RNA sequence: AUCGCUUCUCGGCCUUUUGGCUAAGAUCAAGUGUAGUAUCUGUUCUUAUCAGUUUAAUAUCUGAUGUCCUCUCGAGGAC
């Protein structure tokens, strides 16, 4: 996985390098690859991503969307604004929730 | 050998019969696990020299070929005053890796 | 400042002596141990002079010396015990002038201590074994041979460890060619260690002990213990084998005792007093030194008491058992 | 609450404070009955200056000899035994260099000048 | 526990195969008992500490070892308790 | 290595040092701080 | 015991304080409590040596003492009070011109022989600022007309340049 | 509990302060020891070594000389004076120039010779001027913050200094002697201080320092104190066997 | 390489190239390679400086190692320390004439940089006394005594045993009564921390060296019911 | 002198932030086992005596939380 000490150097690196240079990236972190770093900038550590709660709103919408395009997460996700992955396990946790 | 704390001596009386070393352990001291200005040889346990026991290396129990000797260091403090340094038992080591080895191949 | 030390007047006060064939002929000479000093004297028969033939520097405390000869053999090696942690047995080369070191067997660690042999040295009459032993806790023994071209080959150490038990003395008993033996007087400190009101510190005597080797199954057994009397504070062979009983006399302060085991008793007799002395009446009377003498006829044994006066002893006995003590004056 | 005051004004942690054991309170009589919180203010408080005070008023200098003593009996004892210790290892001619008179019999020094100048020796 | 009774071990041990020894645990009756037996056994090793007390006293060089080896057996009072 | 002079730490890589700063105990040694120097402000 | 290091030079640690403390009495604590924020020490100092008399003679020596350079005042823990001084004496030093005209105020200047560069021997004439000027008015009324050191003196609130 | 019947054999440490010989040595633990008078006798014990300060300490030893920042080891004088620091400063800021190109290129194609240094000078260095350094006496345990103490029992005013005398406005070196502190003049004015009655003033309660002038002007030692007899104030302010070393090397 | 034999005779080689050309260029390269991170390497490089200090006297290499201990690396601080260690063991009884080059950067070394630091500054210790054992170079050592001894309530094995090595080579150097005075007062402390460590010290130094203990011992006075004192050791005569 | 303007000049230290193109020009980064320590990150202790355990001492841990009625650890009272 990734640590604390990884990420940190990571947005460190990204802050001065861009974010198109991920082999130069790569280089700099050990046990890690050019398609891991891009992975996790755009997964997670990316400053645009949002770690909040969902407003209902959003609730209603993913479940609406989970609906109408069942098992198409990556196509679902942009069209409310989290990631795929988030989405996905909030999406099983109100079905359970309410299951 | 001062690196492994796990091991034991015979540290029963000493003998007359010189000590041995296998090819892997040739040359070091037997306790202070030097390399250097050897000074006086080794004398070995009877019990300890008995049987299959002869000619065998104190340190690795394998074919002696060679004299054992004690480095100047341990001459002068006289750690080589306690009778057969023949370490009795094999360590974690020994084993380990050999159960490691033959589930590797 | 850098000194440098030389001597010029070697020490002349001596410890310890032997007497033997040290260079292999009919002649007798006498091996003293000054301090750190070893040297070689020959008394000459026609003149009755001493000649020093030899002098050496040991550079170590020398705590005891024993002349031993093989069987069947002709020379007397000396067996010297040391300071250090090592036995050694020295040849005397009458060609050269000079001890040759035949062996050196290491035991221990270095200095007078106090569980590492070196004090006591006793030997066999016969010639087959050295026991060296510490004034507590260590015992070793010495097993000795010819090879094939005769010359001095030394075994490995047994062994007769015993915990808390100090020795006083030490010497081999004179058996023919049964397993050797050596006769320890001991005491054993460990209760008077245990006893809060010192009552174990009195009433704690000591025992005289055989040790026995067993050449055919190689260790050392204690065969026989018994207590003493009083205590005394050594212990002279009694010449064995063929020749006269065998045994121990053990000299006690006050008395002299014979001891032996088997069914033989135990006799003794109170050391002579002078008639009409000065000294504080309490204190006692003990022996210093002593030396047998024994001829193809009989065997004497001359003992020495602290005022000087020498003794002459001889052991009437039928054929095994002895049956009186008989001391005679002889000078002071 | 009423724990110490840290180097933030705030108060320090409850675990912090049970370390440094101040909850313990030791008493110098000395120093007017003071009371101090901590082994650590304690032990300084001997060179610490309301004992230095105590110890001056009381008239026993505050050397290191009584350092850890808090009773003043105690104080003022050891201070006696500690006065004839010193009076021992001392050295007082007035009263051991003894003097022999003309008349060779002994004097210490202090009769000897007494009367040498009182007319006589 | 664990490293309490495992050092109490290794130092029963060492005292065992060396009389004199310590621990934690070492009053000062066997401290000085063991100090004093050393040092008889000393002064009969060397062959000049022993003039040096044969010739303060007025004894032979036999007697006095002779007393060294009785004081041996309790050189500092009896025990403790 | 490195310290953090004010948390009084030490870190063995860079990457310890940044991920300190990121932590609880470097952000309220910071807002101690921060206080005490509004503590601190004044012909 | 407790002595005031006013003056005390920017520079002048606790080290050189303390150590000539030390070279006159029983130095038992020297400390400059200073600015919480800059370190440099204080412009006042808080010295305790043990002795009393110790600390008499040490403010009686240290006085005009030079720390890096400017006079250290050691004693006790700029209106224009000043007073100049006709018919001086040209036997006269400034450390004793302080300790005897001082009782009446401490010496926030010290006492300046307005003396020519020629031949270096005094004209009568000194100047040297009190701490007030009720302090220049006792100083120079106890002092005015009367007999200084070799020339009675004549004293009065300062001529400013 | 037997324990507390051992806590009723602990003695107060007035109790112990009394009894013993020395009682300063005594301090408060001390009362603890399963063996009290024993542990004061061999505290009080010639020549002997106290325990290091830090076995109560709840922090470890150096671990809390963690905090501030170090000057590097400083070398000595005799190894500077054969200049191998800057010979290998230069190489280090060569290499630190060096690209992994470059880096590469040297270690296939080496530059032999580039630089040297010569023996003899290692030689005279080790074997010729070599100094014994200022060694510490038996039992000066080292603890943290030792090396940041200035120094103390430091009672005599000759001892001068050089940044002493600086920020005095008077000179260090040769003429120290002949070089007064500002303290002499209210010295021969009145007196030492009140603590010193037993030191001795240079230029004034002593003689002039060889090759000192009494005077008044910039530089010199004032009109010496005497009395209205011509007895000096304060000492003499004008100055009124066989130590061979035996067995010696010639 | 995983095989001991290969890095022996490497160190080896590195002698006898140092033997044909001078030492410096090869003591360069070196010094390079302390700069490494995997310790086997580092621990092989600071053998062959040994070696290579060695074959070609001492006084050529010195300079430079006492000079790379000023970079700022905890893993080259510790390759010339430990680098000494091996060099004083090889030189044995030469050391006396760099021991004084040398204790300023070991006390140096005591007072902390890591534990590490100590450890090994340590076990030059041990090797340094043990090579310079009978020439009188005895008040170097008490110096280094005083730093190193306040090392002595350590908990990590490896620090804990370095400074036991250290103390039992400067036993048989300094010799028993100096150890002695510096166990004394802790055998016999309110605490039991320090008891048990003063009491291991004490064994080890009354194991080798119990006889010249007697002529060392302290006056102990005679209490109520027992007689602690050794009269015969003031017969005057 | 002031206001408007024009032009020139001096200044701050500011400001400004980089070699064109192409198939991002192309490609690509190989350790481990055994014992042990340290450092960060994370997590956590108002409670009250008193007894005991333990400790160098804290701590820790273990344990109940003056007598009587009642109102609600709290309250009045005869004691
Ligand atoms: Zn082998
Ligand atoms: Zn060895
Ligand atoms: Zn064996």
């Amino acid at each position: 996985v990734w640590r604390n000490t990884e990420d940190e150097i990571l947005k460190a690196a990204v802050m001065k390098y861009g974010k198109n240079q991920w082999s130069r990236i790569a280089s700099l972190l050990h046990r890690k690859s050019a398609k891991q770093c891009k992975a996790r900038w755009y997964e997670w550590l990316d400053p645009s991503i949002k770690k909040t709660e969902w407003s209902r709103e959003e609730e209603e919408k993913l479940l609406h969307l989970a609906k109408l395009m069942p098992t198409q997460w990556r196509t679902i996700a942009p069209i409310i604004g989290r990631t795929a992955a988030q989405c996905l396990e909030h999406y099983e946790f109100l079905l359970d929730k309410a299951a | 050998a001062k690196h492994h704390p796990d091991l034991i001596f015979c540290r029963k009386q000493a003998g007359v019969a010189i000590g041995r070393l296998c090819e892997k352990c040739d040359g070091k001291c037997v306790i202070c696990d030097s390399y250097v200005r050897p000074c006086t040889l080794v004398r070995i346990c009877d019990e300890c020299n008995y049987g299959s026991y002869q000619g065998r290396c104190v340190i690795c129990g394998g074919p002696g070929v060679s004299d054992a000797y004690y480095c100047k260091e341990c001459t002068i403090q006289e750690k080589d005053r306690d009778g057969c340094p023949k370490i009795v038992n094999l360590g974690s080591s020994k084993t380990d890796l050999f159960y490691e080895r033959k589930k590797y191949g | 400042m850098f000194l440098y030390n030389l001597t010029l007047q070697r020490a002349t006060g001596i410890s310890f002596a032997i007497h033997g064939n040290f260079s292999g002929t009919k002649q007798q000479e006498i091996v003293v141990s000054r301090g750190k000093i070893l040297e070689l004297l020959r008394p000459d028969p026609n003149t009755g002079k001493v000649h020093t033939l030899l002098t050496v520097e040991v550079f170590g405390v020398i705590r005891s010396l024993m002349a031993f000869r093989l069987t069947g053999g002709t020379k007397d090696y000396i067996v010297v015990g040391s300071d250090s942690g090592r036995i050694v047995i020295l040849e005397y080369q009458p060609s050269k002038n000079m001890f040759e070191k035949i062996h050196q067997e290491t035991f221990g660690k270095s200095g007078c201590r106090r569980i590492v042999p070196g004090q006591f040295l006793a030997v066999d009459p016969k010639g087959r074994a050295v026991m060296i032993s510490a004034i507590e806790k260590q015992k070793l023994v010495y097993i000795l041979n010819r090879d094939a071209a005769a010359r001095l080959t030394i075994s490995s150490p047994l062994e007769a460890h015993k915990a808390n038990t100090l020795v006083y003395h030490v010497v081999g008993v004179d058996v023919g060619f049964e397993n050797p033996m050596f006769a320890c007087l001991e005491m054993d400190y460990e209760e008077a260690d245990n006893d809060p009101t010192g009552e174990a510190a009195a009433n704690t005597q000591q025992t005289l002990t055989f040790y026995e080797l067993d050449l055919g199954l190689n260790h050392v057994v204690r065969k026989y213990s018994e207590p003493l009397e009083e205590h005394g504070n050594f212990l002279i062979t009694v010449p064995g084998g063929s020749d006269g009983p065998s045994g121990v006399l053990i000299c006690s302060e006050n008395y002299i005792t014979y001891k032996n085991f088997g069914d033989q008793p135990d006799i003794r007799c109170p050391i002579p007093r002078r008639r009409n002395d000065l000294d504080d009446p309490e204190r006692g009377m003990i022996f210093v030194c002593s030396a047998t003498h024994k001829t193809k006829s009989m065997f004497f044994f001359l003992a020495q008491t602290e005022q000087g006066d020498i003794f002459k002893i001889t052991l009437e006995t039928d054929e095994d058992m002895v049956t009186e003590i008989r001391l005679k004056y002889f000078d002071t | 609450k009423n724990l110490p005051l840290g180097w933030d004004g705030k108060p320090i942690p409850y675990w912090l404070y049970k370390l440094h054991g101040l909850n313990i309170n030791y008493n110098c009589e000395i120093c007017g009955n003071y009371t101090y919180r901590g082994p650590k203010a304690f032990q300084r408080h001997f060179a610490e200056w309301r004992h230095a005070h105590g110890m001056r008023c009381l008239g026993i200098p505050n050397t290191a000899h009584f350092a850890n003593v808090t009773q003043i009996e105690d104080a003022v004892s050891l201070w006696a035994k500690l006065k004839l210790q010193k009076a021992s290892e001392r050295w007082q001619p007035d009263t051991e260099e003894e003097y022999e008179d003309s008349s060779g019999n002994v004097v210490n020094k202090k009769t000897y000048e007494d009367l040498k100048r009182q007319g006589l020796l | 526990m664990t490293d309490r009774y495992t050092i109490h071990s290794q130092l029963e041990h060492l005292q065992s195969k060396y009389i004199g020894t310590g621990h934690a645990d070492t009053t000062k009756w066997e401290w000085l008992v063991n100090q004093h037996r050393d040092s008889y056994c000393s002064y009969m090793g060397h062959f000049d500490l022993l003039n040096y007390f044969a010739i303060a006293e007025n004894e032979s060089k036999a007697r006095v070892r002779f007393n060294l080896m009785e004081k041996m057996l309790q050189p500092c009072g009896p025990p403790a308790d | 290595s490195y310290e953090c002079k004010l948390c009084l730490t030490l870190h063995n890589n860079e990457g310890s040092y940044l991920a300190h700063t990121q932590g609880k105990k470097h952000q309220t040694n910071l807002a101690r701080r921060a206080a005490k120097e509004a503590k601190e402000a004044p012909v | 015991a407790t002595v005031y290091v006013g003056g005390l030079d920017e520079k002048v640690s606790e080290p050189l304080l303390w150590e000539l403390f030390l070279q006159a009495g029983p130095v038992v604590n020297t400390h400059m409590p200073k600015d919480r924020v800059t370190g440099q020490h204080q412009g006042y100092g808080f010295v305790e040596f043990l002795s009393e008399e110790d600390a008499d003679y040490a403010i009686k020596i240290m006085n005009m003492i030079k720390l890096y350079g400017k006079p250290i005042r050691v004693n006790k823990a700029d209106v224009g009070a000043n007073i100049f001084i006709g018919n001086l004496d040209p036997e006269i030093d400034e450390k004793l011109l302080y300790d005897t005209f001082s009782a009446f105020g401490v010496i926030l200047q010290t006492p300046k022989i307005m003396r020519d560069p020629d031949t270096g021997n005094s004209k009568g004439y000194a100047f040297i600022n009190f701490a007030s000027f009720d302090a220049s008015d006792a100083a120079i009324e106890a002092m005015n007309g009367q007999y200084l050191c070799n020339r009675p003196i004549t004293v009065s609130y300062a001529f400013k340049k | 509990s037997k324990k507390k019947l051992r806590r009723m054999n602990r003695f107060t440490v007035a109790e112990l302060k009394q009894l013993v010989a020395r009682p300063d040595v005594v301090e408060m633990h001390d009362v603890t020891a399963q063996d009290p008078k024993l542990l004061v006798h061999l505290k009080a014990t010639r020549n002997s070594v106290p325990v290091p300060r830090h076995w109560c300490f709840k922090r470890k030893y150096l671990q809390g000389k963690r905090g501030i920042e170090k000057p590097p080891f400083e070398l000595p004088d005799f190894i500077k004076r054969t200049g191998i620091q800057e010979m290998r400063e230069a190489l280090q800021e060569k290499e630190e120039q060096k690209t992994m190109k470059s880096k590469m290129r040297e270690k296939v194609r080496p530059k032999m010779g580039k630089i040297d240094i010569d023996y003899q000078k290692l030689h005279d260095a080790f074997f010729k001027w070599q100094t014994k350094p200022k060694l510490t006496i038996h039992g000066d345990l080292y603890y943290e913050g030792k090396e940041f103490e200035t120094r103390l029992k430091e009672k005599k005013p000759g001892d001068l200094s050089d940044e002493l005398r600086i920020s005095l406005g008077m000179p260090v070196g040769p003429n120290a002697h002949k070089v007064p502190p500002p303290w002499l003049i209210a010295m021969q004015r009145y007196g030492p201080p009140p603590s010193y009655p037993n030191l001795k003033i240079p230029g004034l309660n002593s003689p002039i320092p060889e090759s000192c002038s009494f005077g008044y002007h910039a530089g010199g030692w004032g009109k010496p104190p005497v009395d209205e007899t011509g007895k000096p104030l304060y000492g003499d302010v004008f100055g009124t066997i066989d130590r061979t070393p035996w067995g010696e090397l010639e | 390489a995983h095989k001991k034999a290969i890095r022996r005779a490497t160190v080896n080689t590195f002698g006898y190239i140092a033997k044909a050309i001078g030492p410096h260029d090869v003591l360069a390269t070196l010094l390079n390679n302390l700069k490494v991170q995997e310790r086997q390497n580092r621990v092989c490089t600071t053998v062959a400086i040994a070696i290579v200090a060695e074959t070609c006297s001492p006084f050529t290499v010195l300079p430079a190692l006492m000079n790379e201990y000023r970079v700022p690396e905890l893993n080259v601080q510790n390759g010339v320390l430990k680098s000494l260690s091996f060099l004083f063991e090889y030189i044995g009884e030469m050391g006396k004439d760099y021991i004084y080059a040398v204790t300023p950067l070991l006390e140096d070394a005591l007072m902390d940089r890591d534990l590490v630091h100590r450890q090994t500054a340590s076990a030059v210790v041990q090797h340094m006394s043990l090579g310079v054992y009978g020439f009188g170079c005895e008040d170097s050592l008490n110096h280094l005594l005083n730093y190193v001894w306040p090392n002595v309530f350590e908990t990590s094995p490896h620090v804990i045993q370095a400074v036991m090595g250290a103390l039992e080579g400067l036993r048989v150097a300094i010799g028993p009564c100096r150890m002695l005075q510096y166990c004394l007062q802790g055998l016999f402390h309110p605490a039991r921390k320090v008891r048990d460590v003063y009491w291991k010290i004490y064994n080890s130094i009354y194991i080798g060296s119990q006889d010249a203990l007697i002529a060392h011992y302290p006056r102990i006075y005679n209490d109520d019911k027992n007689t602690y004192i050794r009269y015969e050791l003031d017969y005057i005569l």
